[PDB]
């Protein structure tokens, strides 16, 4: 029922942007580099899919590490210990059996003892000011599906986590969303964004033009890249093994 | 006796009402409990007249401690204070319009409420009544979620049917059960346990079946073996009530989900669109 | 501990429901019906006339008896 | 590659691994396919435990081919429409189902080779046991909690009847003394378990002695809430030579302590006694006969298909979770 | 000793008699070079890999996964190995591989299942709508 | 597979002190606007009026804690 769909687009829309996080803060920093992010965010992917955990809690998982070392200065050392505390963050949000604090400080090899953990919970509760509710891609993705064939969803989620593997953090949440719903929609059956979404989201094809050719270069190059764990989870049949497939050398805009 | 100790403040202030509310927090087990972060999260995100406010949050060591603003009494006592005279009409339908606009408000911010029962309203001395309890809140986005909800008392028969999307009707189905008692002074269905209570159900509105509920002998916990009752009457189950009401009763208790009024369908009944401000009559 | 309840009907039956703690409630058969010699050695105290007649899968440890009238 | 080349008995072999939603799903691909859906060595074994179903459908499929059909509470509350051939079913089990008299009657007058069935809580009625009649080869029978029949029919169900093992009825809300007196009269004589409890103001002395003189082979036996069976009964019992787990519970007539004597029966296990000994005074029949078990199982076993999905010790292969 | 196999072509493959043991046809033949024309050298190869992994066992239901890495190739070899294993009649190979076979149909739909296996549709477009209505109690 | 290390050990007491020097803000402005000792729970001279309002008055939810005979018949109870 469309009863509140539309409201809470709008109000969605509205809150993508308050917490967007900060593009260049990652020169700041003194001993970090963009190759680390992606370093973390491939191992924290890895142990979320050990866990059977869901995808939402990855992304809101990624959104707090962005927004977090956006605002903190840390030591290489202390990184996975981060991203343990945030994953651990997303599964008590969104997650319904979350996975306990133990079974967390088991999987960084007890490089951390508890209380580190603990204590790291307190510092990130503070500094993020307990607005956990922050907009992901992913319901965006979900809503756009409403107006539906499984593989098309499955490459559209699977470009999204590509995106969110590594110039996107310039662009919001849902550009993010309509181009890499619209990139899978051409790629799998070369269909066009229809004109419903543009009047539901005011976006057109011309406004994502740049993120769209981003997504499709970085779609090119993501076969050949150093870590393939993301590939390697979209191997199996349950998002039907799609990661295999070939990305489209030039589109037809 | 009645163990506990609570602090308040006073100075100057139009709200000055404010009330210090703390939370035992034990270190070295879950550490943080998943009720307290989606409670402040989904309240800090929040601000309306008929929904309590949080003014600060307070993180010690070991404790925390929640700046909520205080009010004078809940509807347990109030109802229990006046059960023998009953409560005036058009307070009934100024405190349901709060409802309504409050509960049209969360499931407009995607917020879940699944806790509505009169131990979490609270009215003020003037008329306003405001909800609370976000414990059990969560932000949805219709996925599959947790399936153990509000209270036997006052729970849908989505879930007492074991169903597995329990998307935002089964709070209009709480609100309904609460109005019924607001005005009859009588729980409607005081279950003994799960199944006394769908027994309960089908003896006041008749068996379910196909012809009401479409997807109904599909369900999990479905077995023809029930008892064959039929719908009663309407006007006898709540005596004292309008037409009006009667029919908004009907479109506000009916089985199948999608044949169910939302919030802002309600907002603009007949019945409902009569709305007066009246203030409490007891002490508050 | 075995807790009873009300009887309420439709035309044709009278039924009622019994609850049970827990020692007796982990005896229950998942599988068949049971019959009133069963019950009775389980402990149950009524009439004679009354039939067991389905499980709630959610909480088996509560029986449901119905009779004719 | 044309698969379509493969040969039926390889085709048979892969179909014999799948499970029943997707071997029905493949049926619709190719007419060839199509019937090999259905031939007889996939439908051994079937098993529909509680889902709602249609007449015509349980029809065709028990036409199919089936052996042990397993469909416990049931329901089948519509009319059956169509015609079959005699089934091939044997083992059936339709223990509380919900089903239509008429519907019964038109599903048990095709099947004949029945081996082992359960008729358990359900409604009964002339017809239906005239038809049952034809069944020459009932293992075992199990009627607990039926109603409605006659006499006529009882005796020429049991006359029929002959190579019957165990018997089960049980409970029923209707009978006479005529009824348990015709029972007991026409019982067959290889009966190796049987139950009668229920029955308190019908059994009587004379019928149980007719029992014990015409049967010798009874090895389980029951006769709860049975208000006339006296000590006399007890030495009924001693001319039996077979019975390992009598229970007498409830057994008002019976004073306690003549209970020790039954220890003295020689092949003796077990005795359930249920509410007639005072609790403690368990302690002292223990002491006086401390060789069986006292109480130890509170749940009967006379032709239950089920006490576990596997009815009768057969596994079903065609289920539904 | 051994015994000298040759396929539809002549690629003479020598293999030990305890290992051809395995093919039921050729034990019972034993009993009382040989060509195999029903055999192409290439399958016959993979056929004595799969004897020989095997050879000293006891003598889905968890498919092995030596088996499994080895039935990692497409259709075409896939049929004719299974016809192979029927025609040489050896227990274990013809189980697994038809458990392979049925694991890789579970769950496609009709479309899917016809286009892969490329199997000619017939007696459709009225006849599909009164299958699927004997299917509805599923 | 997942029980990789990414960085080995580091130094976590040097952690303990940021962690906490970086809570050491949240005790002046606690003090200034709500004029109340949260860590010791203690009120302060006043400018928020503090009392202690006993139980029975205020709504539950305030304080609301976490989460031959023998015959076969009916003998009525």
């Amino acid at each position: 029922v469309p009863d509140y769909h539309e409201d809470i687009h709008t109000y969605l829309r509205e809150m993508e942007v308050k917490c967007k996080p900060k593009v260049g803060y990652m020169k700041k920093q003194p001993d970090i580099t963009n190759s680390m992010r992606a370093i973390l965010v491939d191992w924290l992917v890895e142990v979320g899919e050990e866990y059977k955990l869901q995808n939402e809690t990855l992304h809101l998982a990624v959104n707090y590490i962005d927004r977090f070392l956006s605002s903190m200065s840390v030591l290489r050392g202390k990184l996975q210990l981060v991203g343990t505390a945030a994953m651990l963050l997303a599964s008590k949000f969104e997650e319904i059996y979350p996975p306990e604090v133990a079974e967390f400080v088991y999987i960084t090899d007890d490089t951390y003892t508890k209380k580190q953990v603990l204590r790291m919970e307190h510092l990130v509760l503070k500094v993020l000011t307990f607005d956990l509710a922050a907009p992901t891609v992913n319901q965006f993705l979900t809503q756009y599906f409403l107006h539906a064939n499984c593989k098309v969803e499955s490459l559209a989620m699977f470009l999204g986590e590509l995106s969110l593997i590594d110039p996107y953090l310039k662009y919001l949440p849902s550009v993010i969303a309509g181009a890499a719903f619209h990139l899978a929609l051409y790629t799998v059956t070369g269909q066009s964004w229809p004109e419903s979404l543009i009047r539901k989201t005011g976006y057109t094809l011309e406004s994502l033009k740049p993120c769209l050719m981003d997504l499709h270069q970085t779609y090119l190059k993501a076969p050949q890249h150093a870590q393939q764990s993301i590939r390697e989870k979209y191997k199996n049949s349950k998002y039907h093994g799609v990661s295999l497939l070939n990305p489209p050398e030039t589109l037809n805009l | 006796g009645t163990y506990g100790v609570v602090y308040k403040a006073r100075n100057k202030l139009t709200g000055e009402v404010v009330a210090l509310k703390k939370i035992r927090l034990d270190t070295e087990t879950e550490g943080v409990p998943s009720t307290a972060i989606r409670e402040i999260s989904l309240l800090k995100e929040l601000n309306h007249p008929n929904i309590v406010k949080l003014l600060d949050v307070i993180h010690t060591e070991n404790k925390l401690y929640l700046v909520f603003e205080f009010l004078h009494q809940d509807l347990k006592k109030f109802m229990d204070a006046s059960a023998l005279t009953g409560i005036p009409l058009p307070l009934i339908k100024s405190y349901l319009f709060q409802l309504l606009q409050g509960l049209a408000f969360c499931h407009s911010h995607r917020v879940l409420h699944r806790d509505l029962k009169p131990q979490n309203l609270l009215i003020n001395t003037e008329g306003a009544i405001k909800l609370a309890d976000f414990g059990l809140a969560r932000a949805f986005g219709v996925r599959t979620y947790t399936h153990e909800v509000v209270t036997l008392w006052y729970r849908a028969p989505e879930i007492l049917l074991g169903c597995k999307y329990y998307s935002t009707a089964v709070d209009i189905w709480s609100l309904g059960c609460i109005f019924a008692e607001m005005v009859t002074r009588r729980a409607l269905f005081p279950g003994d346990s799960e199944i006394d209570q769908l027994f309960r159900i089908f003896r006041t509105l008749g068996t379910p079946d196909e012809v009401v509920w479409p997807g109904v002998t599909s369900m999990p916990d479905y077995k023809p073996s029930f008892p064959k009752w039929a719908r009663q009457d309407f006007s006898k189950v709540v005596p004292p009530l309008d037409e009006d009401g009667r029919s908004l009763l009907s479109q506000m208790l009916h089985y199948d989900p999608n044949k169910r009024i939302s919030a802002k369908a309600a907002l603009a009944h007949p019945f409902f669109q009569d709305v007066t401000k009246p203030v409490p009559h007891l002490r508050l | 501990q075995i807790y009873y309840s009300d009887k309420y009907d439709d035309e044709e039956f009278e039924y009622r429901h019994v609850m049970l703690p827990k020692d007796i409630a982990k005896l229950v058969p998942k599988t068949h019906l049971m019959s009133e010699s069963e019950w009775r050695n389980l402990g149950v105290q009524q009439s004679q006339g009354w039939v067991h007649y389905m499980i709630h899968e959610p909480e088996p440890h509560i029986l449901l008896f119905r009779r004719p009238l | 590659v044309s698969w379509d080349s493969l040969p039926d008995e390889l085709l048979l072999g892969i179909f014999s691994c799948l499970c029943l939603p997707e071997l029905l799903k493949v049926s619709g691909v190719c007419k060839r396919w199509y019937r090999l859906a259905s031939d007889e060595s996939l439908w051994q074994t079937l098993d529909l435990t509680g889902k709602n179903l249609h007449p015509d459908v349980t029809g065709r499929l028990l036409s199919q081919g089936v052996i042990a059909f397993r469909c416990p509470r049931s329901f089948m509350d519509q009319p059956l429409a169509e015609h079959f051939s005699p089934f091939r079913v044997q083992h059936m089990d339709l223990s509380n189902s919900v089903i239509e008299v008429s519907t019964l009657h038109g599903i048990l007058s095709q099947c004949s080779k029945l081996q082992n069935l359960s008729l358990e809580g359900l409604r009964l009625s002339d017809p239906i046991v005239n038809t049952l009649a034809k069944n020459s080869n009932l293992v075992r029978l199990n009627l607990s909690g039926c109603s409605g029949f006659s006499e006529f029919a009882l005796q020429t169900l049991l006359s029929s009847c002959s190579r019957l093992d165990e018997l089960n009825l049980s409970w029923c809300f209707d009978f006479t003394e005529k009824h348990v007196q015709v029972a007991v009269a026409h019982v067959s004589e290889t009966i190796t378990q049987l139950n009668l409890s229920g029955y308190r103001k019908n059994l009587q002395k004379s019928d149980l002695s007719t029992l014990v003189r015409r049967c010798p082979n009874l090895v389980h036996l029951d006769l709860s809430d049975s208000v006339m069976l006296k000590n006399d009964c007890f030495q009924e019992f001693f001319q039996l030579n077979y019975l390992q787990h009598l229970s007498l519970s409830r057994c008002y007539d019976i004073i306690p302590e003549t209970l020790l004597e039954l220890g003295e029966i020689p092949t003796l296990k077990t005795l359930q006694v249920f509410g007639i000994v005072p609790d403690g005074t368990l302690q002292l029949l223990k002491e006086a006969l401390p060789h069986l078990q006292i109480n130890c199982s509170h749940f009967t076993t006379i032709a239950r298909p089920t006490i576990n999905q596997e009815i009768w010790g057969i596994k079903c292969r065609l289920t539904l979770q | 000793p051994s015994i000298k196999l040759q396929s539809s072509d002549g690629e003479i493959f020598e293999v030990d008699v305890e290992i051809a043991k395995q093919s039921v046809t050729i034990k019972t033949m034993l009993e009382d070079p040989v060509p195999l024309p029903n055999v192409n050298a290439a399958i016959l190869k993979k056929v004595i890999q799969w004897c020989t992994h095997h050879k000293d066992d006891p003598p889905t239901d968890d498919i092995p996964v030596w088996d499994q890495e080895f039935l990692k190739v497409d259709q075409g070899t896939l049929f004719e190995l299974i016809l192979a294993a029927n025609y040489l009649d050896i227990k274990g190979l013809l189980d697994v591989t038809c458990k392979t076979v049925a694991n890789m149909i579970k769950g496609k739909t009709p479309e899917e299942i016809r286009k892969t296996f490329n199997i000619k549709n017939d007696f459709t477009e009225e006849e599909e709508a009164q299958v699927r209505k004997e299917n509805q109690w599923c | 597979s997942a029980c990789r290390n990414l960085f080995g050990p580091v130094d976590h007491e040097e952690l303990t002190r940021d962690l906490e020097k970086h809570c050491r803000d949240m005790e002046e402005a606690s003090q200034r606007k709500w004029n109340f000792d949260f860590q010791n729970h203690k009120p302060l001279e006043g400018k928020y009026e503090w009392q202690e309002v006993e139980k029975g008055s205020l709504p539950e939810f305030y304080y609301r804690p976490p989460r031959a005979g023998s015959v076969e018949q009916t003998p009525k109870k």
